[PDB]
């Protein structure tokens, strides 16, 4: 498919910011986590990007390993991720999903076969958080092959060769994090850039765009609104659904 | 881009998030320098000899193998400063913090050896150090913890997942992407990504390289096998290099087999996990059908881990190097025979080696055999856990 060129086309004509959150699939169950996606999609959300539980997540700070720990404690499974995904996809026909990974969940039954089901339940893009650019070549290949966009990260210490390489290599979106980053990406074709460094308040996703970027994610900022609210259902979904009508109002303007 | 193969055929690798690849590009340019610069290796060979004790002895012990045809030697990295071969790397790995002018120390350790070692010599050479430590460790291990702050480091315990050397190591990453410009990473194994499981053997080759001179002086031969214990790999590697190239000696690893391998208990992923991606490298591991990191068990901590430096996967696949398991009963009785019959107190970590050795012997008694097993650390750490077991059994 393409997903994010529509959205992204789509966006360009409104002038307009993307907004994505991130959210850990099954935290705090899967019937809730289901209710959570559907609030952040009604409220605004562009995109998602979505985390699947991992036993050792070595790239996330303490508020997503919260996350994956609850999500364990309602025994939440790859399988049971990949059903996730086929039902948010059946009931919101355009949204782009992207997944964050680890690597071995990616090679552990085959890294095809990890992508062919990723395209089965419509998938949009992969980010593998512990596969960089040098090692990237088998994944991005596997993503290509079944219509899905593999995301690199360009981080801060980024250099003139890694830019090159991560707008050859990638697809769908860039994830960023002077930023004139954003020139040179543009320069050499990059996939269009998405904010990604703490961005917690409106303020910061209007300012992500005025630097050039095609819009924001957040993810933490929402993990958090889940963690302060567990006791209390219905007014996490109130918080949830405040903070990104909030976010996205930012990306308009 | 690199400057050396990342890969020992199709394991090892460099599997870190992007911002930790400055980190390690800076790690091995440094490493290949230092390796041309006749001052490091200096300096290196000076804190070996004055500060730590090398060279180590090559202990003949000729009670254990008395009546059969086995002439057994140890290698004495139990004689070492610290008590365990950890020293020799993290006195390499804290010259070369220093050559790319980093002040600042982390580490990980479980059973407490390799973060004894890396406060010591960071004490020593004037760094300041902070050890990530199992908070199921650090309980178990308040000695080890203890020493440690003696010598002016921090000890972070460690709350996430299952709280152990995994989530120790998970930790200590975690910390170097921010800290990279400032501190310099001291992985305690020969596994992680490259440039740390080359790093690691070529600051341990001197076990294997004194081993191979003194059994030439004593025996005027090779020896027919060089044995040690498996944890992530690192005194295994340090015996083997030396001899990989002398194709007529047999290289043992002995991975814990715990409870027993049908028991699932064990720490024994070369011969009985399957290969994945975790810790940095692609690498046998103990995991899940589903890929989840799986929990190992040992009655040693400094073996209990649930993967493997690559290297020992490469050398097993060529069939160049041979894996085998020891269970903690074996260990046990080996433990009980050195302390007994040669008067040396073995590492429950060591002994696993030991066992496989005398196994070895008692098997085929009237075979011919030259064996040199490593002697990795002194077992004082251990004379709490074999007391408590003892006491249960009788
Ligand atoms: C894990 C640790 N110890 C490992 C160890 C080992 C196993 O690690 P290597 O496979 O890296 O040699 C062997 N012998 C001794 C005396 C040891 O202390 C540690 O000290 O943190
Ligand atoms: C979203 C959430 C967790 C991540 N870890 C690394 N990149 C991420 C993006
Ligand atoms: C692969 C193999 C050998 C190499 N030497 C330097 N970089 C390498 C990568
Ligand atoms: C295996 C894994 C990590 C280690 N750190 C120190 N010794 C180790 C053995
Ligand atoms: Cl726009
Ligand atoms: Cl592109
Ligand atoms: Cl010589
Ligand atoms: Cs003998
Ligand atoms: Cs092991």
């Amino acid at each position: 498919m393409e997903r994010y060129e529509n959205l992204f086309a789509q966006l360009n004509d409104r002038r307009e910011g993307a907004f994505v959150p991130f959210v850990t699939l099954g935290d705090p169950g899967i019937e809730q986590s289901l209710k959570i996606i559907d609030t952040l999609i009604d409220a605004g959300a562009d995109a998602l990007e979505l985390g699947v539980p991992f036993s050792d997540p070595l790239a996330d700070g303490p508020t997503i390993q919260n996350a994956n720990l609850r999500a364990f404690a309602a025994g939440v499974t790859p399988a049971q991720c990949f059903e996730m995904l086929a039902l948010i996809r059946e009931k919101h026909p355009t949204i782009p999903i992207g997944l964050l990974m680890y690597a071995n969940l990616v090679f552990n039954n085959g890294i095809d076969a990890f992508y062919a089901r990723c395209e089965q339940v419509g998938v949009d893009s992969v980010l593998v958080a512990d596969v960089p650019v040098e090692e990237s070549a088998p994944f991005r290949q596997a993503a290509l092959r079944h219509n899905i966009a593999p995301i690199f990260i360009c981080p801060p210490n980024a250099d003139d060769d890694l830019l090159r390489q991560v707008a050859s290599y990638g697809r769908g979106y860039t994830y960023l994090l002077l930023h004139h980053l954003i020139e040179k990406l543009k320069e050499y074709h990059a996939a269009p850039a998405l904010q990604g460094f703490g961005i917690s308040s409106p303020e910061q996703v209007s300012a992500a765009v005025r630097a050039g970027a095609a819009g924001a994610i957040s993810g933490s900022a929402i993990v958090k609104i889940i963690e302060k609210n567990l006791a209390s259902p219905k007014q996490m979904l109130a918080e949830l659904r405040s903070f990104v009508s909030a976010m996205k109002a930012a990306s308009r303007a | 881009t690199t400057l050396l193969n990342p890969y020992f055929g199709e394991f090892g690798g460099m599997y870190v998030p992007q911002i930790l690849m400055p980190a390690l590009n800076q790690l091995e340019e440094a490493f290949v320098s230092a390796q041309k610069d006749p001052e490091f290796q200096a300096q290196f060979a000076d804190l070996l000899k004055n500060y730590a004790g090398r060279p180590t002895a090559l202990t003949k012990c000729q009670n254990i193998t008395a009546g059969t045809r086995t002439t057994l030697y140890l290698k004495r990295e139990d004689l070492l400063h610290g008590g365990a071969h950890k020293t020799n790397q993290v006195l390499g790995q804290a010259l070369l913090a220093k050559r790319m002018g980093k002040s600042e120390i982390i580490a990980e350790t479980g059973a407490g050896a390799h973060g004894v070692a890396s406060a010591l010599a960071s004490a020593l050479l004037g760094l300041k150090c902070r050890i990530y430590m199992g908070a199921k460790d650090v309980e178990r291990q308040s000695p080890n913890v203890f020493r440690m702050r003696l010598m002016g480091a921090e000890v972070i315990p460690v709350h996430s997942g299952s709280a152990t050397l995994k989530d120790a190591c998970n930790e200590a990453l975690r910390d170097w992407s921010g800290s990279y410009e400032t501190a310099h990473y001291m992985l305690g194994t020969a596994a992680g990504p490259h440039p740390y499981p080359t790093i690691v053997r070529e600051f341990q080759r001197m076990i294997g390289e004194e081993t191979k001179a003194q059994i030439l002086d004593k025996e005027g031969r090779l020896p027919d096998a060089v044995i040690a214990c498996v944890g992530g790999g690192s005194n295994a590697i340090g015996m083997f290099a030396d001899f990989i190239n002398d194709t007529s000696v047999g290289l043992i690893g002995v991975e814990p087999g715990g409870h027993g391998i049908e028991t699932g208990e064990h720490g024994a992923p070369l011969k009985h996990g399957r290969v994945g991606i975790y810790f940095g490298m692609k690498a046998p591991m103990m995991q899940t059908a589903d890929g989840q990191i799986e929990e190992s068990y040992s009655i040693s901590a400094g073996l209990d881990f649930p993967s493997v430096g690559p290297q020992h996967a490469y050398l097993n696949s060529i069939g160049r190097a041979d894996y085998v398991s020891i269970t903690d009963d074996e260990a046990l009785e080996a433990f009980k025979t050195l302390c007994r019959h040669e008067g040396i107190i073995p590492a429950l970590e060591s002994s696993h080696a030991l066992a496989h050795a005398l196994k070895m012997m008692r098997e085929q008694p009237e075979k011919e055999q030259l064996l040199v097993v490593n002697l990795s650390g002194r077992g004082d750490k251990d004379i709490f856990t074999v007391h408590d077991i003892l006491k249960a059994r009788g």
